[PDB]
């Protein structure tokens, strides 16, 4: 019954449901802040301040290699051990790159930030340009662990055209 | 997807 991270780490494809609900988040983690920038330019890409998200990017954030993700969030009234993010990116099923981020041990109460960088999956001519054809097909899945159990699980998809 | 939850 309980979803741990070596379930998702195996996953074939965008799930075609949530792995929890809304009150599976017991820990009361809540985002306050979330900012990418692109670490070649130093250029900030998104930031948003205080379960699905639709993108609409540009076909050069294809071109990008690395990109930085910064992280505000506060915690409830338990502390939250080894809160960790898999999160896997796929086009039309095909999975691109799973990232896993780990973000530690929060006390209770707090406010936390850390920052992480994706490192892009080599991407082919052929794949950029069906990518950019086809919008929303490119998707993600985030699973958010506390202590090897699965806590929050947000989607998203993405255009580039 | 975490700017899913803000
Ligand atoms: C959603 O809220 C998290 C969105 C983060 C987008 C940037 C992540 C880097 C892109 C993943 C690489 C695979 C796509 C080519």
């Amino acid at each position: 019954q309980p979803i741990g991270p070596e379930d998702v780490l195996g996953l074939q494809r965008i799930t075609g449901d949530y792995l929890c609900s809304p009150e599976e988040n017991i820990y009361k983690i809540d985002f306050v802040r979330f900012k990418i920038r692109d670490m070649d330019s130093g250029t900030v890409l998104f930031e948003i301040k205080k379960r699905f998200v639709r993108y609409q990017f540009t076909p050069a954030f294809l071109r990008l290699r690395q990109v930085g993700a910064t992280v505000e969030f506060t915690v409830g009234d338990k502390p939250v051990n080894n809160f960790r993010m898999i999160e896997r990116h796929y086009f039309r099923n095909q999975l691109l790159k799973s990232f896993d981020f780990h973000f530690g041990f929060c006390i209770p109460s707090s406010k936390n930030t850390c920052e992480h960088i994706y490192d892009f999956p080599p991407l082919s001519e052929e794949l950029i340009s069906e990518m950019i054809r086809h919008p929303y097909e490119t998707q993600s899945d985030s699973f958010y662990f506390v202590d090897d159990r699965l806590v929050m699980h947000n989607k998203a998809d993405y255009s580039y055209s | 997807g975490t700017a899913s939850s803000l």
